[PDB]
């Protein structure tokens, strides 16, 4: 069960979903403008 | 029971996943669920064995922090844990690839990687060689000079 | 019986004390050592395809295991380190290796010797 | 009828104790401190602070920076900001850093920079002199 | 007024200063756990 | 459904076991922290004895005041940084009513996300790095530093922290922050001796450090 | 089977829920999956189908929240999603009513609800008119005049 | 073909985040009332008003408004444009930039 939270869906995996995608699209956005 | 007993039938099961096509990456194999009776290191040779090895154990690494993604957030992760899961983004995104039969669902060139330029990509991927460029730059690419040229227009464009 | 009581009774805390993980660094120094000994142990019992090994070869990697001898190295070399040791014991070392066949057991005189080559080979490994 | 209070901000080395006599190395000059001493606030420089207990016996620490309050009950608070006691400090790291900074001083020329080498200055020229 | 007054120092730094050269004269058997239980990890933003 | 009930089953215990683990954490770090407040709290204490001995009663009538709420980079503490800013909103629209230009500070990253929307033009610094290292008096005389280094000379201030008061209690209280002319100029401060505008200088700044420290460690 | 081969030959369903029940709430619908074929705004007219449609919504964005409040608690949601609790708690409790039928084994005596009364007070709830009272002041009431009637006296 | 690839890609990336807010308008955008289906050129003019910015300023609950206010607009005027679109198939440059003015003044306007 190492992915049981965001493979279930539901508010807990669609939450760390989000999270993942906010904090990597800033990443994305400070790592493009460094280049 | 009947992809059950298929099963034992194949040497080279390609397992394709609901959850991976929903993310956007095709083709939507399953890596941690497909299977191969020639990934044999004396076989495919020890660094292709290495790197697939390698690329399982992170992607099943970042299942594994998913759990902890969504208790804690994203910014209370170790620093190792965070290279990991910009490591394994980038081999997801870099494990997709635009097909010539595809060409209408994408509007994407076919591209056709050879090996070497496979195991390549994937053990640069994994060395940490590209930590710099996004993850974006790694999707629907080819060989891995594409996603490096793909990074310089994304950065280029904005 | 010997190595492996000990190597259960660690790997039985360790599993207790897994779900830490991802948060290690942040509690005692005992939970810590807990999770040191156990991803050693887990390390240790990773083994490649086709290849069985004899049972003093076993015996004599799980005791560099249980005995501590490993807790200095580092985890990612843990299996390399394991692979090398072999050779070694294999190679200079069929005297103690075949003692412990016959007898079945780890006497002192073997205890001892044991203790010796693995400390020897540990402070002279990359 | 004094209530001291001496502390660190990690350390009590006084709290509401009965002593008879307090000694303080304030920016304005030293003095010590008895009962119903008149109230004063004042702060720190680098020295010794001697303590008298009732029974004639004498602590000596070594405060770095900080405060002292005497105040209109008696009551003394005073508040170090690095407190040691003189054995955990050496002599030859005190006359080393001294000349450091006395050589730092030489060779510098800014007014503000120069300032900070002459506050570590007289903090070391107060540790030997504490020191021994 | 102090001459670092004048310089333009503030009693924060001339503490911190003194606070510092007198954890560097500290025999080495405490001068680890003193620089420990009194470093700054605070960063403006 | 079998499936869904299983998914949902595995979810919910790794959900478990993750928080088990992080109340674990979290009590290995109160410990260590309980400890480091005796001293704290009485070195903190000791530096606001003179201000209620003295009676410092504060100006009612200046405009320039500053705000000071102590929290933490860290969340799922609960109910920490929402009372953090619940005081400071209540606090800044008190003041503003009378027309006093406020300003604030927030020690943690918490407390400068949840004011940074609504109270953007008020606002004169903010920290970062709090809560995952314990705080330290080198903590403390930092914030007192890019605090006098700001060119804002408040007329009055306040901080605002959580008073611990039990393992299951706290509350959130309230220190004042005087100037030098508030010190300087109370009729109650003349008993006090060999005192100038110099001296009320350098105990007052080092007063805004013993506060900060003494919010930081409650 | 029964059920749901019968759910295709009614106009008007109302699904009564045990969950619902042991809340408290009476009668016991489920708000989200109780239906009707004349829920068109041409039919109810546009404020009706508004206010329903807007008391659905509501209803459904508590119903997605519950999982977060329910491990993590109600600290750890935003302002508008605390706010948005609030508001469908205070809708939950309102859609209760006492019946004329029920007195006899709850004392209450029963009421009748208007449409325009019904209407009004679910609008006024949701523009955010009664933010202040608690929400137990909506629980086995009429019209919204009775819940602010009782939000008064409980003070 | 076109505008609804942008649509997709925009509807993809503001379902991986829940830009936020042009994801929001887009889904706002799908919505429609009940036994009014409209016309492919009028379809295609409103997803353009929302894909290429001319909505990122609205309130949401305006939307809707917004949108059959402008259709009307359209429909009240712009018959050439939209016979133009429908017999082309496709949009030209000179229709681009002849419905950039239309949604521009009527942005202006509303």
């Amino acid at each position: 069960g190492a992915g049981s939270i965001r493979e279930a869906g539901g508010a807990f995996g669609k939450r760390e979903q989000a999270e993942e995608e906010r904090y990597f699209r800033a990443q994305s956005r400070e790592q493009l403008a460094a280049l | 029971p009947a992809p059950a007993t298929t099963f034992a039938h194949l040497d080279a099961t390609t397992v394709l996943s609901r959850a991976i096509a929903e993310l956007g990456i095709y083709p939507a194999v399953d890596p941690l669920d497909s299977t191969s009776r020639i990934m044999d290191p004396n076989i495919v040779g020890s660094e292709h064995y290495d790197v697939a090895r390698g690329v399982q154990k992170i992607l099943q690494d970042y299942k594994s922090l998913q759990d902890i993604i969504a208790i804690l957030g994203m910014d209370e992760l170790s620093e190792e844990d965070k290279l990991t899961v910009s490591r394994a983004r980038k081999i997801q995104r870099f494990l997709s690839q635009p097909f010539q039969v595809a060409e209408v669902f994408t509007g994407h060139m076919g591209k056709l990687v050879p090996l070497k330029e496979t195991i390549k990509g994937f053990q640069q991927i994994l060395a940490g060689e590209y930590d710099h460029l996004p993850e974006q730059a790694f999707y629907m690419v080819g060989p891995i000079e594409e996603a490096v040229a793909k990074a310089d227009k994304l950065a280029e464009e904005h | 019986k010997q190595v492996a009581g000990t190597m259960k009774l660690e790997l039985a805390q360790y599993r207790e004390v897994a779900a830490f993980a991802q948060f290690g660094s942040d509690l005692d120094a005992a939970t810590q050592q807990l999770l040191s000994r156990g991803v050693r142990l887990t390390e240790l019992l990773k083994q490649g395809q086709y290849s069985p090994m004899a049972i003093e070869e076993q015996v004599a990697v799980i005791y560099a295991g249980v005995r501590g001898y490993l807790d200095k190295l580092e985890p990612s070399k843990i299996t390399k380190f394991e692979n090398a040791f072999l050779s070694h014991v294999v190679s200079q070392h069929q005297a103690l290796l075949g003692t412990i066949r016959a007898d079945g057991k780890i006497s002192e005189q073997s205890d001892a010797k044991l203790k010796e080559i693995v400390t020897n080979f540990l402070a002279g490994f990359e | 009828q004094m209530s001291f209070t001496f502390a660190s901000p990690t350390q009590v080395f006084f709290n509401g104790a009965n002593v008879r006599q307090v000694d303080v190395p304030t920016l304005t000059g030293a003095f010590g401190i008895l009962a119903a001493h008149v109230p004063t606030l004042q702060v720190l420089r680098p020295g010794l602070v001697v303590v008298h207990a009732e029974d004639g016996t004498t602590s000596k620490y070594f405060v770095s920076s900080g405060s002292i309050a005497v105040n209109a009950d008696s009551s003394v608070q005073l508040l170090a900001e690095e407190a040691v006691t003189l054995d955990m400090l050496d002599l030859g790291a005190a006359k080393a850093n001294l000349e450091k900074a006395q050589a730092e001083l030489v060779g510098t020329a800014d007014e503000a920079t120069r300032a900070e080498i002459q506050i570590r200055i007289e903090a070391n020229e107060a540790l030997v002199k504490a020191l021994e | 007024v102090a001459y670092w007054r004048q310089a333009g120092l503030s009693y924060i730094r001339y503490s911190q200063i003194c606070a510092k050269a007198v954890r560097d004269a500290l025999k080495t058997e405490f001068k680890a756990n003193a620089e420990k239980t009194s470093g700054s990890n605070v960063k403006i933003v | 459904t079998l499936k869904d009930i299983t998914r949902r089953l595995k979810s919910i215990k790794n959900i478990q076991k993750i928080t088990k683990s992080m109340k674990m954490v979290a009590a290995a770090k109160y410990a260590r922290a309980e400890r480091e407040l005796k001293p704290a709290r009485i070195y903190g204490l000791g530096s606001l004895a003179l201000y209620e001995k003295a009676d410092i009663k504060g100006p009612e009538d200046k405009k320039k005041h500053l705000l000071i709420g102590v929290s933490s980079d860290r969340g799922l503490c609960g109910a920490i940084h929402s009372s953090i800013a619940k005081q400071m909103k209540s606090e800044v629209a008190t003041l503003t009513a009378a027309g006093k230009e406020v300003m604030l500070v927030g020690i943690g990253d918490k407390i400068r996300g949840i004011l940074y929307r609504t109270h953007s033009d008020q606002f004169l610094v903010a920290f970062k790095e709090v809560g995952r290292k314990p705080p330290t008096f080198g903590d403390a005389s930092v914030i007192a530093l890019e605090l006098l280094n700001s060119g804002y000379e408040f007329d009055e201030g306040s901080i605002i922290f959580n008073k611990f008061r039990s393992v299951i209690s706290y509350k959130t209280e309230e220190k004042p922050i005087f100037s030098l002319n508030t010190v300087a100029s109370a009729d109650s401060m003349s008993i006090y001796d060999d005192i100038d505008a110099d001296v009320l200088q350098n105990y007052q700044e080092y007063n805004l450090a013993n506060i900060i420290y003494y919010s930081l460690k409650e």
